[PDB]
RNA sequence: CGGGAAACCAAAGUCUUUGGGUUCCGGGGGGAGUAUGGUUGCAAAGCUGAAACUUAAAGGAAUUUGGCGAAGGGCACCACC
RNA sequence: CUUUAAAUCCUUUAACGAGGAUCCAUUGGAGGGCAAGUCUGGUGCCAGCAGCCGCGGUAAUUCCAGCUCCAAUAGCGUAUA
């Protein structure tokens, strides 16, 4: 600080409360818009239906089809789109069924080549993707 | 070809090779002890950058 | 494009949408 | 060197370029009467250019009906020489590039 | 094979005058020879290298890269040095920054904390060093703490023989030659701090260059 | 003297060896000084002033060849007199 | 036998009970941060990996399989506060 009497403590707290609301990480965390706008609503994971599966492209150099699968929530009830993860499981996945989506790493960012998504998927008709790909169980019927 | 839209094609047409015989343990108290006997006594590495334990050459 | 002209063209349209809506009343 | 002139398969119908537009995308219009964007490869950046009103071969997409992905693009000579063939319609347009349509 | 020098301090650490060191170290005089520290350290001289940069400049026939090679070198009972040469051939760069690294050798005094029993292990003071945008600190410690720090000063404090230290850092440390001759220059700063037990009047003695002159000129022309 | 990332500075110094007193003001770059609300004004428009979304860069100092529809020189009977 | 309202849990003690002691120890990774292979075969900017730089172009230390190796080891990895 720089205002260093004795008797401020009053004017010292007002102005660290102003300087601290004057930032991005406090104003994300304490402010209700921030939370609103989240497709999870301040969830972990969350669960949804299948409606379509669209294919998009990559970014600059890098360029590859990515595929993903847009899904519409339960709770909320906004189409949001979610990127399978590994190689080959797009086939576990068909239309009109259960599916539980979770973030991909940064905590609410686009990463890697793929534009426009956050979330990936986990778990599809309530069994777990990894053991599907993995061969340690399989999809019921 | 047939399309670009194949999914796990490389886990499609890839070979098969089936598994070996299984290996020892005794909760690390020789297989981390032997790899620092060769990193530290065995194996002297000439002066440079670095020598690795799994040097397959 | 220098801040001039970006700052005259957004008050011509901040002019345009103001004009619209006192006369769309 | 003249290269072997490779067929259609299950998701590689032909189809010809009608316009092209901008942001590096693709459009043809099919010739199942279905109009994608199809999507230019890597391989197909900067090496070769598609030009407008010849014909393309497209991927398909298995899950979708919307978006093409190319499989290779034709020169003029061996596109006649698959006309003469008789695997695609009579109501190609080449026209020797005119641009009426 | 055999040594021959170039300036008198050679003749003074060859005749067997210069007992040690640290009279050089007391008289302040300038070192021009690797071989006066080989001469007096042994084998505990120890030579680990810092880090391999390569530097560009860059003209019509392309970038022709010279190779930067930062070393630390050092006893491990005091004294401890760095040296910087840059060259376009590895093994040279390298030699010549343990040649230039091996000239500029400083030595340190250690203190204690709270209670002077045994030998020391810390930096008596807070002593810090100030060369580009970075900051190293040597805050004392009780004894068994360790040297807590980056790895490099990590590498730094324990060749020069601190046991025990506390540090902090601030600006960009990434370059870490900056921060290396920080962490040098800040552990070269422990004598220049008078502390009140050097608070007496020194004594002068003679120096070695009235101690053995006449000889010294007919010994070399 | 000293300081700074360096251009540079008798202040931009007396700063990890941090503390003379006291107002305004900044936390990556866009969105954006934009929308809404208030307030002032005949009008034009000033003051206070976000969010959703998007990106891994945006920027400051300075050395070498580069390139000038910039300037200054030198050489050549494959340039001239 | 003991404990206990009566048992089960634990302790005690008979008869059984280990030589691929199958009485079979997993989870993520192997370019840099970040300990650990210019290994081999396959597709060869496709499929994919990648929290960040970036690897994928028919000489892939990063993809998909087999060998070896490193990390914590009945535990390990991922996402949201």
């Amino acid at each position: 600080g720089k205002c260093r009497g004795l008797r401020t403590a009053r004017k010292l707290r007002s102005h660290r409360r102003d300087q601290k609301w004057h930032d991005k990480q406090y104003k994300k965390a304490h402010l209700g818009t921030a939370l609103k706008a989240n497709p999870f609503g301040g969830a972990s994971h969350a669960k949804g239906i299948v409606l379509e599966k669209v294919g998009v492209e990559a970014k600059q150099p890098n360029s590859a089809i990515r595929k993903c699968v847009r899904v519409q929530l339960i709770k909320n009830g906004k189409k949001i789109t979610a990127f399978v993860p590994n190689d080959g499981c797009l086939n576990f996945i068909e239309e009109n069924d259960e599916v539980l989506v979770a973030g991909f790493g940064r905590k609410g960012h686009a990463v890697g080549d793929i534009p426009g998504v956050r979330f990936k998927v986990v778990k599809v008709a309530n069994v777990s993707l990894l053991a599907l790909y993995k061969g340690k169980k399989e999809r019921p019927r | 070809h047939g399309s670009l839209a194949r999914v796990g094609k490389v886990r499609g047409q890839t070979l098969k090779v089936a598994k070996q015989e299984k290996k020892k343990k005794r909760t690390g108290r020789a297989k981390r002890r032997m790899q620092y006997n060769r990193r530290f006594v065995n194996v002297v590495p000439t002066f440079g950058k670095k020598k690795g334990p799994n040097a397959n050459s | 494009m220098r801040a001039k002209w970006r700052k005259k063209r957004m008050r011509r349209l901040k002019r345009k949408r103001r004009k619209m809506r006192q006369r769309s009343k | 060197e003249k290269r072997e002139l490779v067929f259609k398969e299950d998701g590689q119908e032909y189809a010809q370029v009608i316009k092209m537009l901008g942001n590096g995308r693709l459009e043809a219009m099919c010739f199942d009467g279905v109009k994608r964007l199809c999507h230019i490869r890597g391989k197909l950046r900067k090496k070769v250019w598609i030009n407008t009103s010849d014909i393309i071969l497209v991927g398909l997409r298995d899950y979708q009906d919307n978006k093409a992905d190319v499989i290779l693009k034709y020169n003029a000579d061996e596109a006649r020489s698959l006309k003469a063939y008789g695997e695609l319609p009579e109501h190609a347009k080449i026209n020797e590039t005119d641009t009426f349509g | 094979k055999e040594w021959l020098p170039v300036t008198k301090l050679g003749r003074l650490v060859k005749d067997m005058k210069i007992k040690s060191l640290e009279e050089i170290y007391l008289f302040s005089l300038p070192i021009k020879e690797s071989e006066i520290i080989d001469f007096f350290l042994g084998a505990s001289l120890k030579d680990e290298v810092l880090k391999i940069m390569p530097v560009q400049k860059q003209t019509r026939a392309g970038q022709r890269t010279r190779f930067k090679a930062f070393v630390a070198i050092g006893d491990y009972n005091g004294h401890v040095g760095l040296g910087v040469k840059c060259s376009k051939e590895v093994a040279t760069a390298i030699r010549g920054a343990i040649i230039l690294a091996k000239l500029s050798i400083v030595p340190v005094r250690r203190g204690y904390w709270g209670n002077k029993i045994g030998k020391p292990h810390t930096v008596p003071c807070k002593v810090t060093g100030r060369c580009g945008s970075v900051l190293v600190r040597l805050i004392p410690a009780p004894r068994g703490t360790g040297i807590v720090s980056a790895p490099v000063p990590k590498k730094l404090l324990m060749m020069a023989g601190i046991d025990d230290c506390y540090t902090s850092a601030r600006g960009c440390t990434a370059t870490l030659g900056n921060f290396a001759k920080a962490t040098f220059d800040a552990i070269s700063k422990t004598y220049s701090y008078l502390t009140p037990d050097l608070w007496k009047e020194t004594v002068f003695t003679k120096s070695p260059y009235q101690e053995f002159t006449d000889h010294l000129v007919k010994t070399h022309t």
